[PDB]
RNA sequence: GUGAAAUUCUUGGACCGGCGCAAGACGGACCAGAGCGAAAGCAUUUGCCAAGAAUGUUUUCAUUAAUCAAGAACGAAAGUCGGAGGUUCGAAGACGAUCAGAUACCGUCGUAGUUCCGACCAUAAACGAUGCCGACCGGCGAUGCGGCGGCGUUAUUCCCAUGACCCGCCGGGCAGCUUCCGGGAAACCAAAGUCUUUGGGUUCCGGGGGGAGUAUGGUUGCAAAGCUGAAACUUAAAGGAAUUGACGG
C-alpha cells in the first residue's frame, strides 16, 4: 500500500481498538 | 537523487510562493515553478490582416494587440510540448530559444 | 516625540526638582504662587479642571493638559498612587524656560 | 598570488580595505576646523558627527546628521586636522 | 452581415470577447473567422477592442487544486 | 477630436433628447485594454493613484493615474526599480497634482484638458526629481455623483 | 494551595449541567463577577449590579454597558464607527 | 553574530592606535569633567554625554584626556544613574512593548519581541547582580517596571 | 458542458448586449532563482502603533558570551468549539456519462468547509530531505540594502546639495557561473572542504530489513489525535549512487 493509506488504515483499528477496550 | 540544484523552481530565499492555477487545467502551481508564456499577438491572422485592411474605415489603421500571459505547470506544459526533456548537460543552461527573427 | 519627551521631562523634575502631587497640595501651591507648571491628567474631573484653570490664570501659570489618565501620570511620576493634579515649584531641567 | 607580501601592504589597499580589517585598526573618520560666514569663532566638529552642531554666537546650524557623514551647510568652509 | 446590410448598417466596430474571469482569456476557433467573414462580405471595419473580462482578482477557479485530471 | 490618439475612450452618456438629436454628457474616460496592456512590462515599477475630488459645478470624479519608472538611456542595470519611499512620494505628488486641476474649475475645462491629457505630463514633469516616469496618463475617470441636471447647463455645453 | 485543577469558579455547581456548558459559562461569569478599572476616577472599583448596569462604588457612576463584560466589542466599534462619520460629515 | 538575531554585522568603532591626547585640543581635563558634570546634570545618559563631546567640543576619548571613563567620573561626583544605561533602556523597550500589546492582541510578532526582550533583560540583570552593580534581590516585575522609566 | 455526449437552463424570453443595485470572497498583469521575518509566512491606497536587521560611529558598559536536558512562545493546511457571514470553489452526498464492472478519473448540482472574531490542536516532502556559534581555504560577473570616492549625462536654478543613470571600493545578505582547494560510494558539494596528517565549542540523533511508530503503561486534548514507547516472532537481504541493455498508452 501506500504509506500514507497504511496509516489511516492502522488510525481506523487504533479508534476500533480503543473503542473495544472502552466497551469493557 | 537530486534532479536540479533549484529543486525546479525559482524560490531560494522564501519560505512560500502563492500558487497559481494553471490556465490548461487550472492546477495548483506554485508562482515561480510554473511555465509563463507572455504571448504577444496579432489580434487577427495574417491571413486576414490584407482582408481587414481593405474593409477598413480608415487609411493608417494599426492592427492591435492581444497581450496573455499563460501560466503552465510542468505537467500541461510537457504536454503541449511548450518545454521538452533536456540530457543532464543540457538541463543546466537558462538561455531562452532564439526567436529565428530571420 | 511630545508624550515621551514630557514623560522624560516630568522624570527628570522628579528626583531633581521640587515638585508636589494632588489637588489640595496644588492648589494650596497655587495662591501662594509658587506653582510655575500644573499638569492635570485627561481623567480630571470637569468641575475641577476648570477650577485649577481658572486658578492658575488668577496665578499667571501654566497648565498642562496631560495626555494620560491619573494611573498613566502617576507612573510618569514614578508613583505606585493614580496623581490627577500636580505642581511644580521649580523644574531645575529646562521643562519651565526661564 | 602565493608570495603576497602581508608585513608591508601598499597604502592603497590599506585604505581601500575595512577599517577593522587593516594590518591596524585606524577609523575613517576625523575632525574639522568649521568656519561660519558671518562669525569669526572655529568649530571642531566630528566628521561623522550624529548631532546638529550649532555655533554659541550665531543661531546657525552646522552639520546636518545623515547615514554616514554630517552634510555640512552651505557656506561653511572646513579643514582637516593634521591629517 | 446580410442582416446588417439589409436593415441599413454599413460599417462594425469590433469587440473581441474570449470566456474571461477565472477562465480562459485566450478567443476561441471562432473569432478570426468570423471578423474575416464579416470584412469580406462588405461589411466596413472601424475599431477593434478586445474587453475579455479581466479580473483585479476573481473567486476560486473550477477543477480543485490537482487541476482537471485528464 | 480632430487629431487626438486613438486609446482614449469617453463614455458619453445621454440626458435629454429633443427632435431627433440625443444630447450627451460627459461620464468617463478610460484608456484601451492593448495600450495598457503594451504599457505594462517587466523590470519595471509602475505607480497607481485615485483620488475623488469634487469639480466646482457639484460633479465628483473618480480619477485613476498610472506610471511607470523610465530607464535611462545609458543605463547598464536590467531593472529599474522605484524604493518604496520614491513610490510613496511619487504617488502624493501626483494625487496632489490631480485634486489641485478638479477642484478650481468646472467640468468642461476639466474635460477639455484631459482631452490631451495635460494632467498626465505635468505629472510626469513634476515627478522627474523622485524617479523619472515615461508612460504616464490619466488611466481612468469615473463619474460618482451628479449634480441634478440643469438643461440650460447642458444646453450650454452643448451650444454657446 | 491550588483547590481546584480546573473547574475554578464553576466548581459550585458540582457534577450537574454537563462539562462544556460549565466551560461556557465559567469565563462569563467569571467576567461578570469581576471588578473593572473605572474610565472616571481610575479605581478598579466597576462592578456590575444588573445585566447590562455597570456601577463604580468610588465616584458613584452608573453606566449602560454590557450583560457580562464592561463593554461589548460591538459596541466599541460601533462608537469608533459613529466617531468616524461625524467627522466626516464635518469639516 | 546577533544575541537574539541571526545577523553577523561588523559595523564597530574603530580606535585608534594613537591613545595620546591631539595637540589642538585646548581643554583640560578639568574642563572636560565640568562638561560632563553639566550635561549629567541637564539629564543625558553617558553615552549621549560622549556623543555630544566627541561630535561638537572636539574630543575624541573621555579616557584619553582625562584618564577615567565616563561612568567612572559620574559615580566619582555621585551623580552616576540609579539603574545601568543599557539596563534602563531595555526595560524602557520592554514597558513599550508591553503597552503596545495590552491593545494589539493579535500581535504575536510582538509577544515574541518581547520574550526576547525580557530574556536579554534578566541576562543583564543575572550579570549586573554578580558584578554587585544591583542589589542582590533584585527583579524585574513587568507588572511594577513601568513606572521606574520614563 | 464534453473526446463525444448527457444531467441542467430555455417563447415563462435562457444565453448574448446595455444600464444599475447588492453581497461575500480575491488583491492579476508590475512580480524577479528580488525583499522581509525565528520559522509558519508575508503583495490594493492611506494613517496610527510599537518592533527590527544591515550600515555609519575616535559613543557607552566591560566579558556581560556560544550551545543548550527540564520549561516556555509561535507554529501552513486540514480538523474541533462559540458567534457572525456565506459570493465562489467544493470533502460527504445526488445525478449524467465512461467502462466488463466505475463506489473514480470527465460533466451538472451540492452539505461541511473555504471568510471574519474568540478559543482549541501542534501536525506537513513544516525540505536546503543538509544543527548553531567561530576561524581559515580560489576566481568572476551580477543583484538588494547601507556607507565611501570618482569622467560625465539628466531633473529644476543662479551654483552646489539632493534624486535618476555611469565607473569603482567596503560591510552584511539572496543567489549564480567556473575551478585537479579538497572531499565523497557517486550524484554532487566552495561546503557536504580544512578527517587514519583522525581533537575549535556545544545540542539533538542512527546501529540490517520487517513486526512497528504497533501493544501496554503514563501524560496532553472536547474530539480527532499528539508526546513517550516495547517484546514475542520473522527474514538474507532490504536499501543508496552510478553503468549497460530492455521497455514506455
Ligand atoms: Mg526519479
Ligand atoms: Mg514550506
Ligand atoms: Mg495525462
Ligand atoms: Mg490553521
Ligand atoms: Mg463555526
Ligand atoms: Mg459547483
Ligand atoms: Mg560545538
Ligand atoms: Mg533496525
Ligand atoms: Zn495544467
Ligand atoms: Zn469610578
Amino acid at each position: 500500500m501506500r504509506a500514507k493509506w497504511r496509516k489511516k488504515r492502522m488510525r481506523r483499528l487504533k479508534r476500533k481498538r480503543r473503542k473495544m477496550r472502552q466497551r469493557s | 537523487t537530486k534532479k536540479r540544484r533549484n529543486n525546479g523552481r525559482a524560490k531560494k530565499g522564501r519560505g512560500h510562493v502563492q500558487p497559481i492555477r494553471c490556465t490548461n487545467c487550472a492546477r495548483c502551481v506554485p508562482k515561480d515553478k510554473a511555465i509563463k508564456k507572455f504571448v504577444i499577438r496579432n489580434i487577427v491572422e495574417a491571413a486576414a490582416v490584407r482582408d481587414i485592411s481593405e474593409a477598413s474605415v480608415f487609411d493608417a489603421y494599426v492592427l492591435p494587440k492581444l497581450y496573455v500571459k499563460l501560466h503552465y505547470c510542468v505537467s500541461c506544459a510537457i504536454h503541449s510540448k511548450v518545454v521538452r526533456n533536456r540530457s543532464r548537460e543540457a538541463r543546466k543552461d537558462r538561455t531562452p530559444p532564439p526567436r529565428f527573427r530571420p | 516625540k511630545s508624550l515621551e519627551s514630557i514623560n522624560s521631562r516630568l522624570q527628570l523634575v522628579m528626583k531633581s526638582g521640587k515638585y508636589v502631587l494632588g489637588y489640595k497640595q496644588t492648589l494650596k501651591m497655587i495662591r501662594q504662587g509658587k506653582a510655575k507648571l500644573v499638569i492635570l491628567a485627561n481623567n480630571c474631573p470637569a468641575l475641577r479642571k476648570s477650577e485649577i484653570e481658572y486658578y492658575a490664570m488668577l496665578a499667571k501659570t501654566g497648565v498642562h493638559h496631560y495626555s494620560g489618565n491619573n494611573i498613566e501620570l502617576g507612573t510618569a511620576c514614578g508613583k505606585y498612587y493614580r496623581v490627577c493634579t500636580l505642581a511644580i515649584i521649580d523644574p531645575g531641567d529646562s521643562d519651565i524656560i526661564r | 598570488p602565493l608570495a603576497k607580501d602581508l608585513l608591508h601592504p601598499s597604502p592603497e589597499e590599506e585604505k581601500r580595505k575595512h577599517k577593522k580589517k587593516r594590518l591596524v585598526q585606524s577609523p575613517n573618520s576625523y575632525f574639522m576646523d568649521v568656519k561660519c560666514p558671518g562669525c569669526y569663532k572655529i568649530t571642531t566638529v566630528f566628521s561623522h558627527a550624529q548631532t546638529v552642531v550649532l555655533c554659541v554666537g550665531c543661531s546657525t546650524v552646522l552639520c546636518q546628521p545623515t547615514g554616514g557623514k554630517a552634510r555640512l551647510t552651505e557656506g561653511c568652509s572646513f579643514r582637516r586636522k593634521q591629517h | 452581415a446580410q442582416r446588417c446590410k439589409e436593415l441599413g448598417i454599413t460599417a462594425l466596430h469590433i469587440k473581441l470577447r474570449a470566456t474571461g474571469g477565472n477562465r480562459t482569456k485566450t478567443p476561441g476557433p471562432g473569432a478570426q473567422s468570423a471578423l474575416r467573414a464579416l470584412a469580406r462580405s462588405g461589411m466596413k471595419i472601424g475599431r477593434i477592442e478586445d474587453v475579455t473580462p479581466i479580473p483585479s482578482d476573481s473567486t476560486r477557479r473550477k477543477g480543485g487544486r490537482r487541476g482537471r485530471r485528464l | 477630436q480632430n487629431d487626438e490618439v486613438a486609446f482614449r475612450k469617453f463614455k458619453l452618456i445621454t440626458e435629454d433628447v429633443q427632435g431627433k438629436n440625443c444630447l450627451t454628457n460627459f461620464h468617463g474616460m478610460d484608456l484601451t485594454r492593448d495600450k495598457m496592456c503594451s504599457m505594462v512590462k517587466k523590470w519595471q515599477t509602475m505607480i497607481e493613484a485615485h483620488v475623488d475630488v469634487k469639480t466646482t459645478d457639484g460633479y465628483l470624479l473618480r480619477l485613476f493615474c498610472v506610471g511607470f519608472t523610465k530607464k535611462r538611456n545609458n543605463q547598464i542595470r536590467k531593472t529599474s526599480y522605484a524604493q518604496h519611499q520614491q513610490v510613496r512620494q511619487i504617488r502624493k505628488k501626483m494625487m496632489e497634482i490631480m485634486t489641485r486641476e478638479v477642484q478650481t474649475n468646472d467640468l468642461k475645462e476639466v474635460v477639455n484638458k484631459l482631452i490631451p491629457d495635460s494632467i498626465g505630463k505635468d505629472i510626469e514633469k513634476a515627478c522627474q526629481s523622485i524617479y523619472p516616469l515615461h508612460d504616464v496618463f490619466v488611466r481612468k475617470v469615473k463619474m460618482l455623483k451628479k449634480p441634478k441636471f440643469e438643461l440650460g447647463k447642458l444646453m450650454e455645453l452643448h451650444g454657446e | 494551595a491550588k483547590r481546584t485543577k480546573k473547574v475554578g469558579i464553576v466548581g459550585k455547581y458540582g457534577t450537574r449541567y454537563g462539562a462544556s456548558l460549565r466551560k461556557m459559562v465559567k469565563k462569563i461569569e467569571i467576567s461578570q463577577h469581576a471588578k473593572y478599572t473605572c474610565s472616571f476616577c481610575g479605581k478598579t472599583k466597576m462592578k456590575r449590579r444588573a445585566v447590562g448596569i455597570w456601577h463604580c462604588g468610588s465616584c458613584m457612576k452608573t453606566v449602560a454597558g454590557g450583560a457580562w463584560t464592561y463593554n461589548t466589542t460591538s459596541a466599541v466599534t460601533v462608537k469608533s464607527a459613529i466617531r468616524r462619520l461625524k467627522e466626516l460629515k464635518d469639516q | 553574530g546577533r544575541m537574539h538575531a541571526p545577523g553577523k554585522g561588523l559595523s564597530q568603532s574603530a580606535l585608534p592606535y594613537r591613545r595620546s591626547v591631539p595637540t589642538w585640543l585646548k581643554l583640560t581635563s578639568d574642563d572636560v569633567k565640568e562638561q560632563i558634570y553639566k550635561l549629567a546634570k541637564k539629564g543625558l545618559t553617558p553615552s549621549q554625554i560622549g556623543v555630544i563631546l566627541r561630535d561638537s567640543h572636539g574630543v575624541a576619548q573621555v579616557r584619553f584626556v582625562t584618564g577615567n571613563k565616563i561612568l567612572r567620573i559620574l559615580k566619582s561626583k555621585g551623580l552616576a544613574p540609579d539603574l545601568p544605561e543599557d539596563l534602563y533602556h531595555l526595560i524602557k523597550k520592554a514597558v513599550a512593548v508591553r503597552k503596545h500589546l495590552e491593545r494589539n492582541r493579535k500581535d504575536k510578532d510582538a509577544k515574541f519581541r518581547l520574550i526576547l526582550i525580557e530574556s536579554r533583560i534578566h541576562r543583564l540583570a543575572r550579570y549586573y547582580k554578580t558584578k554587585r552593580v544591583l542589589p542582590p534581590n533584585w527583579k524585574y516585575e513587568s507588572s511594577t517596571a513601568s513606572a521606574l522609566v520614563a
